[PDB]
């Protein structure tokens, strides 16, 4: 009845065909750490944090965009899984500036939480650290593109949901700006949703900008007005 | 210290410890303040190409 056996960490589970490895690991409750996978957008393999080891295999595969063959056995806490995660984390924190005090996602970043719970302790990379000139996406969205990790999730969101097609990658190598080439104010509907999509503090809110910090403000359930959907 | 001989002798006689040499007033062996600035060593970390956090 369309069932495939996957042994997540030895424990067996039946999984429908076609789904990714990460949906199976979330079917058993695990979380493989991730930056450019998102459960509402198309799957791209840019961030490379999502790597996981399959038993009896030389290479380390990407759990975001790997279909399920018959009878897997997946090690989420093996040796080279942890070595690959600490490696990718040590690459990501190189060209990322020292802005964690002045940043706006300082309580709710993902580089910080994953560099705690998966990454290394001592750093390296004595010299370098590129800096990119920031843009002006809109008067509603403050934009510091120095903090960008080029995960390409704002672009997939704009193109597949907002339908605007204004955000683009430009350049090669380290020089990959993510933005509008023509100084154009990205002004459309659902433009506010892009600040929750960007996982690092690059595309942040303009009126909220420097007024709070998320470990103090308490959360409360509520229902919208002014829209019939609520 | 810096007291005369008679009261020193009566201190030594009223308590036979030869009290002059150790008397708990610190005069010269206070540690000289504004020491030279220190360089602090780093222990068994920071060695490049072994510090995988999966080990420790
Ligand atoms: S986006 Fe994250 S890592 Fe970058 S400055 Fe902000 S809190 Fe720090
Ligand atoms: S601006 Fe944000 S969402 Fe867009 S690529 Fe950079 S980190 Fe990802
Ligand atoms: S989630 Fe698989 S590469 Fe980013």
């Amino acid at each position: 009845s369309n069932l495939i056996e996957v042994f997540v960490d030895g424990q067996s589970v039946m999984v429908e065909p076609g789904t990714t490895v990460l949906q199976a690991c979330e079917k058993v409750g695990m979380q493989i750490p991730r930056f450019c996978y998102h459960e509402r957008l198309s799957v791209a393999g840019n961030c490379r944090m999502c790597l996981v080891e399959i038993e009896k295999a030389p290479k380390v595969v990407a759990a975001c965009a790997m279909p399920v063959m018959k009878g897997w056995n997946i090690l989420t806490n093996s040796e080279k899984t942890k070595k690959a995660r600490e490696g990718v984390m040590e690459f990501l924190l190189a060209n990322h500036p020292l802005d964690c005090p002045i940043c706006d996602q300082g309580g709710e970043c993902d580089l910080q939480d994953q560099s705690m719970m998966f990454g290394s302790d001592r750093s390296r990379f004595l010299e370098g650290k590129r800096a990119v000139e920031d843009k002006n996406i809109g008067p509603l969205v403050k934009t510091i593109m120095t903090r960008c990790i080029q995960c390409t999730r704002c672009i997939r969101f704009a193109s597949e949901i907002a339908g605007v097609d204004d955000l683009g990658t430009t350049g090669r190598g380290n020089d990959m700006q993510v933005g509008t080439y023509i100084e154009k104010m990205f002004m459309s509907e659902l433009s506010g949703n892009i600040i929750d999509i960007c996982p690092v503090g690059a595309l942040t809110s303009k009126p909220y900008a420097f007024t709070a910090r998320p470990w103090e403000t308490r959360k409360t359930e509520s229902i919208d007005v002014m829209d019939a959907v609520g | 210290a810096s007291a005369t001989r008679l009261i020193q002798g009566l201190r030594n006689w009223a308590s036979g410890r030869d009290l002059q040499a150790k008397l708990q007033l610190r005069y010269q062996e206070i540690s000289k303040r504004t020491q030279p600035p220190p360089k602090l060593p780093v222990g068994p970390s920071h060695r490049l190409s072994n510090n995988y956090y999966c080990a420790r």
